[PDB]
């Protein structure tokens, strides 16, 4: 989930950019090294934001660009093991269902998605579950609960998480109605 | 008749009588008490230095100019002593 982190770091401004002032050249730096990366304790790097202050630069031999202890905020998104999770399904496959949780999509098994037996239908490519008449179709919006989660490398597109489904709490928000019509059937009686 | 600077003697004095003894120039002696592994063993007896601090784990915090040289990193004299800084925005006339 999105949260913003204050981070300070050290800047090799190349001399080709010498003209500008160090805030901008810093900004832009930050966004070749930084953005559009993941990261194995803070998420994903989604935008730089802005740069506080910026320290006069460091001559180091060899390569003659300025070094620049810099103090930036980014934007930056982490997903938490055992959190809830909002979001829509973008896509179905017979092994696990594909949930849109933010930067990067999570993957819903099929053993989680219902404890009702379930069935791919490829009519639709659509699960449907057995007796309980429900049904998942892409573009529908549903609320899960996030379980597992695996960085391989700095590539966002590489690293998947997985969420479950079946627990209390969860489901289609049709489904999370009926069972409060339920909850307040039993409270009734 | 050859004719030298008091002040190179001086130095050299000077370092072989630093530490309240007058010890030899050689392996045995100034060379003999260097900090640094990889500059001892780069002068005359080698293996038994790599061995020797090996047995002790001596560190070598490569502060002297034979190890720099060794594995190809500045050395800190002369212009390798030299700090640079620069303010970025430049602005030609």
């Amino acid at each position: 989930m999105y949260k913003i982190v204050t981070v300070k770091d050290v800047v090799r401004i190349p001399p080709t950019m010498f003209t500008m002032d160090p805030k901008e050249a810093a900004k832009i730096i930050l966004r070749e090294t930084y953005e559009g990366t993941y990261d194995k304790d803070e998420g994903v790097i989604l935008s730089i934001l802005e740069v506080k202050d910026i320290k006069d630069g460091i001559i180091i031999p060899g390569d003659g660009a300025t070094y620049h202890e810099v103090v930036f905020d980014v934007l930056v998104w982490e997903p938490k093991i055992h959190e809830v999770v909002e979001g829509y399904v973008a896509d179905v496959m017979p092994f696990g269902a594909f949930i849109r949780i933010g930067p990067i999509d999570g993957l819903v098994h099929i053993s989680q998605l219902m404890d009702d037996y379930v069935v791919y239908d490829e009519r639709n490519k659509q699960f449907v579950g057995k007796e309980k008449k429900y049904l998942l179709k892409i573009g529908d919006l549903v609320r899960a609960r996030i379980i597992n989660i695996s960085a391989k490398s700095k590539v966002i597109r590489e690293n998947r998480i997985g969420l479950t489904m079946r627990q209390p709490g969860l489901g289609k928000f049709e489904w999370i109605e009926k069972e409060k019509k339920k909850e307040k059937e039993e409270g009734k009686k | 008749g050859l004719e030298v600077d008091i002040r190179h003697i001086m130095l050299v004095a000077d370092m072989m009588t630093l530490d309240g003894i007058v010890r030899p120039i050689g392996r045995h002696g100034v060379v003999g008490e260097k900090s640094s592994v990889l500059a001892r063993a780069a002068f005359e007896i080698t293996v038994q230095h790599l061995f020797e601090a090996a047995e002790k784990g001596e560190v070598d915090n490569l502060n002297g100019v034979i190890e720099n040289v060794l594995i190809g990193q500045p050395v800190p004299v002369g212009t390798g002593m030299v700090k640079l800084t620069m303010k970025l925005p430049l602005r030609p006339q």
